[PDB]
RNA sequence: UCAAUGAAGCGGAGCUGGAAUUCAUUUUCCACGUUCUAGCAUUCAAGGUCCCAUUCGGGGCUGAUCCGGGUUGAAGACAU
RNA sequence: AAAGGCCUGAUUUUAUGCAGGCCACCAUCGAAAGGGAAUCCGGUUAAGAUUCCGGAACCUGGAUAUGGAUUCUUCACGGU
């Protein structure tokens, strides 16, 4: 049952073994498609507990998604409006990154 | 208000260069092995008169080293350039008029003309005419140097950086006036959408930031701040000092 | 001979056209292999962590030969063998009366890391064998210290294919046997020790050290100038 | 150890081997009949007086047919129907969403041997 | 991050000729087939060489130095 | 961007092989006046015609056979 201690690594993100591996996949992820079937997971631990189940049929996408905030689609950011809602930036997503993704 | 002309401009909606007649990217020739250790001997044919710019067009033949062909490629015709005069190129060019050479090779205190700005740009400065840098350092240690600008700027170089010996041709071009309307309504026609540029004065005020008023005035300062956003800066933009020159 | 003649091409500088040379060096190479490629690169520019690069310091082809010699004996048994051991062992079982132990004790290496693994904290591996290039490398870099510190004897191996042909399986990422018979026992009593020698002692010193931070050719090369002259 | 040689800078598609369609089952399951036949290409001769006038001094029929009579199509099939050999075939398309197939008969052939045979002159 | 390229010769280690006092040894030292001409330069190059059985054809090696397989350059933890 | 479409030999549906292998090119649409493979004349209908009839032309593609050419000096000859 290495998948509980491959959590408890895990949990431990900002370490300096994970933070190598970390800046290993920032530069190999970049490259590759934004959108790309992943051979296999990389968190099993995660995998098998998401749902995953390492058969026939499940297959793993990676993803990346801009950080920041969503800007108002409006041109040269000229809101038309009551004072209260002039803002474009600084306007938050309702869902998180994850759902984007 | 509405959207100031200028600031219409930017969009490039209808001022796109009139590149109908434009003969081709008016480049240098890439850098390649044979140039980076030696030289090659290239030969002009013959030269155009390019469209939109003073500068008539040095056009080139070059024997292409790997597969055998002919390419193609057109350069800026530098000052005594003619057709049948064969063109030598590269780090071991004998240095004359029309070759053009890495600018480590050349000695200091020489003219030079079409220069690259970092190598690969296939040469950015000096491209108009009767316009030419001067050669006025060597900093060899760290592969620099230094030349007198057209503008009367002092750029440090990579000395890798390439120019073609010679001064654009086309001296004068600016000598004589226009002279009337329509030259330079053929003048402009050919290269830019922006002519005529009509003062901001007589607009109405929506239309100019300095329109509009009983009497036909500026009203605020002409002076707008670097700082200032689109919109604002149109007009005298950053003067640093205004009034004549020398005074 | 009056018609074969020698008549020299001249390649040099703005001569005439050059011959083919090798490109290799210049291949577009299509974008999957770079990305594969300098990741390789970028795995060894970088300071290795101490855990990591505790791969890559690995076991020498000579005694990794007895060490899949004595796997390939150990070698478990696939279902197809199973098909007339089960058609026996159902036989034997069922008018023999024989219990269910018609059939001898297996002796197979036991593979699956999760199935390793309980054989770690149990103890009950006699001798546990490591992938050392698994994608992630996450999935295995617990393993040393977790099998040091109980003191089973783990040995890092390269090239999962061995083990996975061992197991009659693609990869294992992991091996270990858990019974080994006594004519065998020698042998594997000769491995661990030797393989004690080359992990156990220095895990301390591995504990401790980092690693990575090769430069390329250009750059140590150029180093070196600095190096030379300074 | 051992390593290729190549000649290109620019690694194109490797070419490899392609496998036709292997269906287990035709896609329509069967065969569709003939979509154009001789009858379905042809419809029935004009009569109007024109085409009375022109068949004798012509050596010409007057073919109604389908918006798809292709010259190609339609002279084998006047050719396969009435057993007689075409010299040419002239069409046009008539405004009421008619195509009128001028059809031409050669030297042995006269239109009148041709027409009466058919019913109507 | 920027730029370019059909990502073509980059770096190192060499060979040849040169002036040096380790004399030649990369203990130095620079360049590695073209500068009177609107020509042409294209057949896995000719040669030389080795092998096959070679039929009346082919195939390897020097020619064309070799090692690194980082395409090259700039910049750089700035900037974005 | 890993974007192949033609090469051609296996024996005249012939390897879907290195083999007499190559730009390294990058989908397509956009003109009834831009460029464009080739037609004219006479007659002829209630209305059509460079389109129908007659006659005489030309072009594209295809397969394809005779004349003439050239060839024992293998793929022409006159003319400064």
């Amino acid at each position: 049952g290495a998948y509980k201690y491959l959590e408890e690594l895990q949990r431990k993100k900002q370490s300096d073994v994970l933070r190598f591996l970390q800046r290993v996949r920032v530069w190999e992820y970049r490259q590759k498609n934004v959108i790309h079937r992943a051979a296999r997971p990389t968190r099993p631990d995660k995998a098998r507990r998401l749902g995953y189940k390492a058969k026939q049929g499940f297959v793993i996408y990676r993803v990346r998604v801009r950080r920041g905030n969503r800007k108002r689609p409006v041109p040269k950011g000229a809101t038309y409006g009551k004072p209260t809602n002039q803002g474009v930036n600084e306007l938050k997503y309702q869902r998180s990154l994850r759902a984007t993704a | 208000g509405r959207v100031i002309r200028n600031q219409r401009k930017g969009a490039g909606s209808i001022f796109t260069s009139h590149t109908r007649l434009r003969q081709g990217a008016a480049k240098l020739r890439t850098l390649d092995y044979a140039e980076r250790h030696g030289y090659i001997r290239g030969i002009v044919k013959q030269i155009v008169h390019d469209s939109g710019r003073g500068a008539p067009l040095a056009k080139v033949v070059f024997r292409d080293p790997y597969k055998y062909r002919l390419r193609e490629e057109i350069f800026i015709a530098n000052e005594g350039v003619h057709t049948g005069q064969f063109i030598y190129a590269g780090k071991k060019a004998s240095l004359n008029v029309g070759n053009v050479l890495p600018l480590g090779s050349v000695p200091e205190g020489t003219i030079v003309s079409n220069v690259e700005e970092k190598p690969g740009d296939r040469g950015a400065l000096a491209r108009a005419s009767g316009n030419y840098v001067i050669i006025i350092g060597h900093n060899p240690d760290e592969n620099k140097t230094r030349v007198r600008l057209p503008s009367g700027a002092k750029k440090v170089i990579s000395s890798d950086a390439r120019g073609v010996i010679g001064v654009i041709a086309g001296g004068g071009r600016v000598d004589k006036p226009l002279l009337k309307a329509g030259r330079a309504f053929h003048k402009y026609r050919l290269k830019r959408n922006s002519w005529p540029k009509t003062r901001g004065v007589a607009m109405n005020p929506v239309d100019h930031p300095h329109g509009g008023g009983n009497h036909q005035h500026i009203g605020k300062a002409s002076t707008i701040s670097r700082g200032a956003v689109s919109g604002q800066k149109a007009g005298l933009i950053a003067a640093r000092r205004t009034g004549l020159l020398r005074g | 001979n009056p018609l074969t003649h020698s008549t020299p091409k001249n390649f040099g500088i703005g001569q005439a056209v050059q011959p083919k040379r090798n490109l290799s060096r210049y291949v577009k190479w299509p974008e999957y292999v770079r990305v594969q490629r300098q990741k390789k690169i970028l795995s060894i520019r970088l300071k290795v962590p101490p855990t990591i690069a505790q791969f890559q310091y690995t076991l020498d082809r000579n005694t990794a030969a007895e060490t899949f010699k004595l796997f390939n004996k150990y070698r478990p048994e696939t279902a197809a063998e199973k098909k007339e051991r089960l058609t026996k062992e159902a036989a034997a079982v069922a008018e023999g009366k024989s219990k269910q132990d018609a059939s001898p004790k297996p002796y197979a290496v036991k593979y699956g890391l999760n199935h390793v693994v309980a054989l770690i904290e149990n103890k009950k591996a006699k001798l546990v064998l490591i992938a050392n290039d698994v994608d992630p490398i996450e999935l295995v870099v617990f393993l040393p210290a977790l099998c040091k510190k109980m003191g089973v004897p783990y040995a890092i191996v390269k090239g999962k294919a061995r083990l996975g042909t061992l197991v009659n399986q693609k990869t294992s990422a992991v091996a270990a046997l858990t019974e080994v018979r006594a004519e065998d026992e020698a042998a594997l009593a000769k491995l661990v020790s030797t393989i004690d020698a080359n992990f156990a002692d220095k895990y301390d010193e591995v504990k401790k050290h980092w690693g990575g931070g090769i430069l390329g050719n250009k750059a140590q090369a150029k180093m070196d100038k600095r190096a030379k002259n300074s | 150890k051992a390593l290729k040689v190549r000649t290109s800078a620019t690694f194109r598609l490797p070419k490899t081997l392609k496998l036709a369609r292997a269906p287990k089952y035709a896609s329509k399951a069967v065969p569709h009949y003939n979509r154009l036949d001789s009858y379905k290409v042809i419809e029935q001769p004009i009569t109007s007086e024109t085409a009375m006038k022109k068949v004798e001094d012509g050596n010409i029929l007057v073919f109604q047919v389908s918006m798809k009579a292709n010259k190609y199509q339609i002279k084998k099939a006047v050719k396969e129907l009435y057993e007689v050999d075409v010299l040419k075939v002239n069409t046009l398309v008539r405004p009421n969403g008619t195509k009128k197939a001028y059809v031409r008969l050669t030297a042995d052939y006269d239109a009148l041997d041709i027409a009466n045979r058919i019913g109507y002159i």
